[PDB]
């Protein structure tokens, strides 16, 4: 909620989107949040973040992604 | 017409505008946007910026080559290949960047609003 950063997202369209994500975020609360804006079910979304696969049950903080406000990643779906 | 001209363009109220081209002009106030990494849909007028290309100290944010976008500003632009990159300074330090990783929060878009809003 009140500690949630900006994170985007480009999906296979080439459209890209934007999310709040929490640090203790998981991986599949990502996918959740990325169906409930745009549609694409879970089982369709393999994340990446500069070119390494995120996994299931862990955080983008527990790949170091999240920075300080100024700094906003770009997952892509593959 | 507006038709064919390059902008930059949001498609929701707090969103962040990325760059295109009006395709159409459509009913209802909006105009038929392809953007420049595939993405079509209709967008209102409002949401559209024809700057073409964004003007120099303009405040923008940029995706750099790890992976994050971040603020910058704009301090040139060459066309090569039929494409067209900003050289933008972040912490004092310039890269170069295609038009398509060049993109302008809420805040960012509505600076430019009353120069280059359409309308």
């Amino acid at each position: 909620g009140p500690g949630s950063m900006l994170i985007f997202v480009k999906t296979l369209t080439g459209k890209t989107i934007t999310l709040e994500v929490e640090p203790s975020d998981t991986i599949e609360n990502v996918k959740a949040k990325i169906q409930d804006k745009e549609g694409i079910p879970p089982d369709q979304q393999r994340l990446a973040f500069a070119g390494k696969s995120l996994e299931d049950g862990r955080t983008l903080s527990d790949y170091n992604i999240l920075k300080d406000s100024k700094h906003h990643p770009l997952l892509r779906l593959r | 017409s507006f038709v064919g001209l390059r902008v930059v363009a949001k498609w929701s109220s707090n969103g962040y505008f990325y760059s295109g081209k009006i395709t159409r002009d459509v009913g209802a106030g909006k105009y038929k946007l392809l953007f420049d990494d595939g993405y079509e849909c209709d967008v209102l007028g409002k949401d559209i910026l024809l700057c073409d290309p964004i003007p120099l100290d303009t405040e923008v944010t940029a995706l750099s080559e790890d992976e994050y976008f971040s603020a910058g500003v704009v301090k040139g632009h060459r066309k090569e290949s039929g494409e067209l990159y900003y050289s933008i300074e972040k912490e004092g330090q310039r890269k170069w960047y295609k038009r398509m990783a060049v993109i302008l929060s809420l805040e960012q878009g509505n600076r430019l609003r009353e120069q280059y809003g359409l309308g």
